[PDB]
């Protein structure tokens, strides 16, 4: 892996996304 | 200021947004349209072609293109029409402004994996991209590195079981069924029953009472017999010129499917035993981690009470002492996504991408290595 | 030249798929080198497809088409639809009455009416324009003087004066008394000649109703009109139907002006 066990780590430990609404349009009309 | 971009693309919908968000700013059906007839809507001059969401609303005056088959990419002449409007009509961007994380089915022919890039380097002329495997980020998305993966969306449903980040190819399992089927038998089931279902807009109602009505049994005798006796776990759901129809055991033997292809005559193992036969071909050592660790993602996996069917089901195959642990994220919906986002906005993943110069340098392959 | 305007009770899928209804909806269409179909209720256009599938399954153009989004001001929507024979007439532009700003179609008309300027060579008009209304039956008398603001806004728009008016306009019996005349700018302006009279019965059911209606200004497109060419299409007799049968087909009867 390329920069791999470190980058392993970020993503168990964890990351804090924000928020953006979502124009979802998987509703069947 | 200048963004990382995230596209998962999948049977039947798109899923698009910036990395870092929590949210996809796009989600939309990926259809190609174009007009069976000579004409116009109204203020409107001709249209070539209808891309998405504006595809599927017209569809009556178009010829449709599914692009995706079971997670593969196989018209790649209406996947860059999906991309474009994906860039510039959904996100509004400039593609050479932004560098832009894709996604990618399990076991993707290596040919495709080069033509996503020579494409996107090419007709969009990103200054830098990467490809990832679906089913390995939604399982970053819940914060491992090592687990099993049941990925089931519109058209497929994998097994993929993850070591160090490794998806591990000689084990995957693919079962050649999902969502688009299941809405399908709950048509003819109903259908059977004695309803019309003929329209488009109706032929797009039974999928809301898939999404509303219906749940998996724990144990479908038992829930056979509930129904058949106290005659009471039937709900309802009011169809578009008022009339409302009652909904009985219909409800639960549609996913029932999932685990008995039998229902519609297919010779493949349901999904417990799939994902059964899944780990026990890993390597011996890690299939601890493997028990104590199934991660759910996808459309499909959304039913109330599928993750304790499949947490009751394993328990019997399963070793007769075995650690089952089953993690199904309320946001699975979108968390293959959810982990892309994640993986492209962290500071350090900035190397692995792909730079411009190193395409030109080196050629259309530099993805099989970076990725 | 004949021209059409063809209010078709819930015209959709369920319509379309039976055969026997969807010979006849042809058979009438055909007729014309341009027919206006309203009351459109074809949520994804399966409909209008099914149709131009019809009228173009032999010559790819026998047949070309203009169409609306769903409108309505609350829930309940529908569409206009024009179809015209492109070898005879050409569409220069469409737009839609938007009462001058975004969401403002529907602070006059239920459903916003759809423009057309057409082109036809073989005519005495070269250019003109076709004004399309299917009103609320409740506010029949409102929307049809409304109708007059339309026609100086396509003035202003095209500078042209030759327009077409027409459509489901509801404009007899109990929505639309003698007295309501009046209040209409579209029928007391000596700007516009009123094609079908008010005698006329353009209802397939047992009512006797004038409320299909074509309505024309401008010298040049009233000189091109046919003297009694403008009058409904009774397609029952036409056809040799049954009540029942004609009825399944619509409750209005085509309202059609030939021009020279
Ligand atoms: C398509 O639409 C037409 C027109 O509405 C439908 O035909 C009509 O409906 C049924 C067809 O079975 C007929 O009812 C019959 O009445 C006669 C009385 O003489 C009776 O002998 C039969 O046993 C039956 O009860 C009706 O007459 C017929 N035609 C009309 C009203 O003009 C047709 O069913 C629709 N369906 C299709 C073909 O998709
Ligand atoms: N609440 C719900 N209950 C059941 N099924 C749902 C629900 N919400 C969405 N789905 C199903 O999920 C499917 C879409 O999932 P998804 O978008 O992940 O598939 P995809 O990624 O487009 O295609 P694939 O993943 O198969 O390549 C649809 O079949 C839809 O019915
Ligand atoms: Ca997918
Ligand atoms: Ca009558
Ligand atoms: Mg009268």
């Amino acid at each position: 892996t390329p920069q791999g066990e470190d980058m392993l780590n970020a993503i168990r430990r964890g990351v804090k996304l924000k928020k953006t609404t979502t124009n979802d349009r998987s509703a069947p009309r | 200021e200048t963004t990382a971009l995230v596209c998962d693309n999948g049977s039947g919908l798109v899923k698009a947004g910036f990395a870092g968000d929590d949210a996809p700013r796009a989600v939309f059906p990926s259809i190609v349209g174009r007009p069976r007839h000579q004409g116009v809507m109204v203020g409107m001059g001709q249209k070539d072609s209808y891309v998405g969401d504006e595809a599927q609303s017209k569809r009556g005056i178009l010829t449709l293109k599914y692009p995706i088959e079971h997670g593969i990419i196989t018209n790649w002449d209406d996947m860059e029409k999906i991309w474009h409007h994906t860039f510039y009509n959904e996100l509004r961007v400039a593609p050479e402004e932004h560098p832009t994380l894709l996604t990618e089915a399990p076991l993707n022919p290596k040919a495709n994996r080069e033509k996503m890039t020579q494409i996107m380097f090419e007709t969009f002329n990103v200054p830098a991209m990467y490809v990832a495997i679906q089913a390995v980020l939604s399982l970053y998305a819940s914060g491992r590195t090592t687990g099993i993966v049941l990925d089931s969306g519109d058209g497929v449903t994998h097994n993929v079981p993850i070591y160090e980040g490794y998806a591990l190819p000689h084990a995957i399992m693919r079962l050649d069924l999902a969502g688009r089927d299941l809405t399908d038998y709950l048509m003819k089931i109903l259908t059977e029953r004695g309803y019309s279902f003929v329209t488009t807009a109706e032929r797009e109602i039974v999928r809301d009472i898939k999404e509303k009505l219906c749940y998996v049994a724990l144990d479908f005798e038992n829930e056979m017999a509930t129904a058949a006796s106290s005659s009471s776990l039937e709900k309802s759901y009011e169809l578009p010129d008022g009339q409302v129809i009652t909904i009985g055991n219909e409800r639960f033997r549609c996913p029932e499917t999932l685990f008995q292809p039998s229902f519609i005559g297919m010779e493949s193992a349901g999904i417990h035993e799939t994902t059964y036969n899944s780990i026990m071909k890993c390597d011996i050592d890690i299939r601890k981690d493997l028990y104590a660790n199934n991660v759910m993602s996808g459309g499909t996996t959304m039913y109330p009470g599928i993750a304790d069917r499949m947490q009751k089901e394993i328990t019997a195959l399963a070793p007769s002492t075995m650690k089952i642990k089953i993690i199904a994220p309320p946001e699975r919906k979108y968390s293959v996504w959810i982990g892309g986002s994640i993986l492209a906005s962290l500071s350090t993943f900035q190397q692995m991408w792909i730079t411009k110069q190193e395409y030109d340098e080196a050629g259309p392959s530099i993805v099989h290595r970076k990725c | 030249l004949k021209i059409a305007a063809f209010n078709i009770r819930t015209f959709g899928e369920t319509k379309m798929s039976n055969a026997t209804l969807a010979s006849y909806i042809v058979r009438i269409v055909r007729r014309y080198d341009i027919v206006l179909i309203q009351e459109v209720r074809d949520s994804h256009l399966v409909a209008v497809g099914k149709l131009l599938d019809y009228l173009n399954q032999d010559d790819p153009n026998t047949y070309h088409y203009v169409v609306s989004e769903p409108l309505g001001r609350n829930s309940y929507k529908e569409r206009y639809l024009f179809l015209f024979r492109p070898n005879k007439v050409s569409v220069l532009d469409t737009y839609q009455y938007d009462d001058g700003c975004e969401s403002c179609g529907n602070d006059s008309f239920s459903r916003e009416p759809a423009v057309v300027k057409f082109s036809s060579h073989s005519t005495k008009v070269k250019e003109f324009a076709i004004v399309a209304l299917h009103s609320a039956p409740s506010d029949a008398v409102a929307e049809i003087n409304s109708l007059y603001d339309v026609y100086l806004d396509v003035q202003q728009k095209w500078h042209l004066n030759d327009v077409m008016l027409m459509g489901d306009f509801n404009a007899d019996c109990s929505y639309v008394t003698s007295s309501q005349w009046s209040s209409i700018r579209l029928r007391t302006s000596s700007t516009f000649q009123w094609l079908i009279p008010d005698s006329a019965d353009t209802t397939a059911t047992s009512t006797n109703c004038a409320y299909d209606r074509i309505v024309v200004a401008g010298s040049l497109l009233q000189s091109s009109v046919v003297p009694g060419s403008a009058a409904p299409f009774d397609f029952q007799a036409a056809y040799g139907l049954s009540n029942e049968m004609a009825l399944a087909i619509s409750d209005h009867y085509p309202v059609e002006v030939t021009l020279t």
